[PDB]
């Protein structure tokens, strides 16, 4: 809440795009994995192509 | 009364799963289900405070 | 750099920054972390910009 | 149908500590429609609400902008 | 297409510290080419640029030659 004006998350790599950490510092994937909880695994997480 | 004095719904990346996973795994194993729910009278505790 | 002591340059170096910084976002940034960087090491930190 | 029992709270605050604020904020209650034994509870519920309001407003006064910009002069 | 939200940055420094040596190097701007709030945030950016300038110039002559013989001779 105090760093939404400082940092924005980029899920770019297979090791470094993870939805457990991305849903913390981004309130868009925090809704996306709220609607698709099976995406919370690091292997099946959707990332921008 | 038939009204629910309830706080507003907030969102997370889990959709209530951590609440229920705590209250239905961690407490009944660790406490051996030695708990009972209670009720409070808020005016009484405020008049004490 | 839009804080109190690092802008004035007549606030001395080896004083705590957490008791004279205003209620900016640096205050809630340094409150949830709880370190005490005295002003002047924040000055060149800003001067890296 | 009923409720939970009553805390003790022994001792009276109004006949002990007379230099408290919100003292004209207490004479505006009704007395003729209910006896004294329930007006006791009706003022016990109300003075705690008044001091809850007062500590909340002093809380939001303190935690508004917590330092002051103008204290940087002195 | 857009940037992050702005930080808090409560109050103003120019309305607090008139004794700043970077204040004469502040007023080379122009209000009348843009609205008030965008000019205000441009003033914030120019002020933090000049603050970084003042901290860097007081840094560069500091760590260059503070161990001196002439202070230690006397």
């Amino acid at each position: 809440a105090v760093t939404q004006c400082l940092f924005h998350a980029i899920p770019f790599h297979m090791f470094y795009g993870d939805p457990r950490v991305a849903a913390t510092m981004h309130q868009d994937v925090a809704t996306f994995v709220m609607r698709n909880p099976q995406q919370r695994a690091v292997e099946a997480f959707n990332r921008p192509e | 009364d038939f009204r629910l004095h309830l706080g507003p719904y907030v969102d997370e990346g889990h959709a209530d799963v951590l609440e229920k996973i705590f209250y239905y795994v961690f407490l009944p194993t660790c406490t051996n289900a030695h708990m009972c729910g209670l009720g409070v009278d808020f005016q009484h505790v405020a008049q004490t405070l | 750099a839009y804080n109190g002591p690092a802008f004035s340059h007549h606030f001395t170096r080896d004083e705590d920054i957490l008791d004279n910084l205003e209620n900016g976002t640096l205050r809630d940034l340094l409150e949830i972390s709880d370190l005490r960087p005295t002003v002047g090491m924040i000055r060149d930190l800003s001067a890296s910009f | 149908a009923r409720r939970l029992p009553k805390p003790t709270l022994q001792g009276r605050l109004e006949a002990d500590f007379p230099d408290s604020p919100l003292l004209p904020k207490f004479q505006e209650l009704n007395q003729n429609n209910l006896p004294n034994d329930v007006f006791r509870e009706a003022q016990r519920s109300y003075l705690v609400f008044l001091t809850s309001q007062f500590c909340y407003e002093e809380y939001v006064q303190r935690t508004f902008g917590v330092p002051r910009r103008q204290r940087a002069i002195d």
